[PDB]
Order: C-alpha cells, then structure tokens, then sequence
C-alpha cells in the first residue's frame, strides 16, 4: 500500500532529456550456468540475442559470467548508482529478452509510488496565486474602516 | 595406454570426390558411380571402413542405414563438423566491444 511503502516524486537523473538523452543503464551482468535447466533460457539468450542487444546498446557494457551463485541472474547497474538484480530462473528466451529491454529502457530511480504524474521546476509563468492577486488596491493603501 | 583423444573436428578435403571414387573403384566401375547401391554388407563395410580409416571420421550408427548410395556417403563426408565448445563458438564470433564473456569452468 502507499502508506506502507516509500514514495518519491517524478524525476530524471541529470535532466536526461534537456540537452541530450543518455541511456541510464550502463552495465548488465548475466550470471548463467553451463549446466542446469534453470538457466536454459539464459543460455539460449546468450547464444541468440545478447550480441544483437549489445550492438543495439553500445553504451551498455555486458558481461557474461557462465558461473552463477544460487540462481542465474542479470544485474543491471545504472549511471546514478542504482543496482537492480533480476533472477532469470526458468525464464524463456522471450521473457529474458523483454526483461532485458525493460532494464535497458528503465532509469535507475526506485520503482516506488510516484506522488505526481508530472514535475515542473517552473510551475508558474504568470505568477503563483497569492491572496492579493485579483484584490484591488485602495487610495493611499487605506485598510477597511481606517480613519485617514 | 590411452592414445591422445581423437579430435572430432573434421573439414572435408578438397579432393573428396576424387578420393571417394578412387576408394569406390578399389572396393567395387559403371558410369554414374554416385548411384552405386550399398545394399551389400561386404561392399558397404569395405568402403566405409576405408573412408573412416583415411579421413579419421566414421559414419555413426545413427546415420549408417541412411548411406543407401555413394551419393549419400559423399553428402555425409562433405559436411563439416566442428568440436569447439560453445565458449569458443561465442568468443570467436566477432563480439561487439561492449560485450565481454568469461568462463570459469
């Protein structure tokens, strides 16, 4: 639930779109087992899809370990330092492909509740409303019931 | 004593048809030697044993019955087989500069 979970505001990493778009994913590390049905899909991914993904994403360094620990995994490290570890246990080639593409397109910011669907650093152009906008002034600035 | 293990890599020789027809003449003659039938056990064994000894690559039992003709034998022997592991098959495949593969086995 929202009250039982952290929340953040919509944001980018370094104003990622203003000047140029920089892919925030910088590292992928696939720990895959030579033997083991759990990593069969990961093996097929390494055989058939990892090279094409690598050449499609030249900014992402991709390591393949062929020696996992406790499960076959993909660890995605983003420029902002976030590290997202995803088990590729018993996932098919297409599942791993979609997961990897999601990691590629996603930023390092936490996947938690986002308070607002929008973020303006300059919400107002004509001046944020304050009680005295739309209030007429009076001669000599006399407050109501003022004698002089 | 166990000799060095026979590498399963096999590259068909360039003069494969010539060598095969020489062996066929040695074992069995008529025109279109490609279509000579190997129905005879003696002749099939002689030809296939000679080829296996010479080329260091024998017809497996699974494919053995499919060698109905010298054409089939030629087809089997002109298809290469590589014994390199998947590690080699991947690393020596022009990996892009951002992809690094390491093997701890």
């Amino acid at each position: 639930t929202a009250r039982g979970t952290p929340s953040r505001f919509l944001a980018s990493v370094l104003h990622n779109g203003l000047g140029r778009y920089v892919q925030q994913l910088q590292r992928l590390s696939f720990s895959v087992s030579r033997d083991g049905a759990s990593s069969r899909g990961a093996r097929e991914f390494v055989e058939r899809e990892v090279i094409d993904f690598a050449r499609r994403n030249p900014g992402v360094v991709i390591y393949v370990n062929s020696r996992p620990c406790c499960v076959p995994r993909v660890v995605a490290e983003y420029l902002n330092g976030a590290v997202r570890e995803e088990s590729i246990h018993c996932k098919s080639v297409e599942e791993i492909s979609t997961l990897v593409q999601k990691l590629a397109d996603q930023s390092g910011l936490d996947v938690i509740r986002i308070r607002k669907p929008f973020h303006t650093d300059n919400p107002s152009i004509q001046g944020q409303w304050h009680p005295f906008t739309n209030k007429p002034t009076t001669f000599r600035g006399l407050r109501p019931r003022e004698v002089q | 004593v166990c000799p060095p293990l026979r590498s399963r890599a096999y590259t068909p020789p360039e003069d494969l048809q010539s060598r095969l027809e020489s062996y066929v003449k040695e074992v069995f003659l008529p025109s279109n030697w490609q279509d000579i039938s190997l129905e005879d056990s003696r002749l099939k064994f002689n030809l296939l044993a000679h080829l296996a000894d010479d080329l260091g690559h024998v017809v497996p039992n699974s494919r053995l019955h499919q060698m109905c003709r010298v054409r089939d034998v030629l087809d089997f022997y002109n298809v290469p087989i590589q014994d390199r592991s998947k590690f080699d098959e991947l690393s020596a495949s022009n990996l892009p500069p951002n992809l690094k593969i390491t093997w701890s086995y």
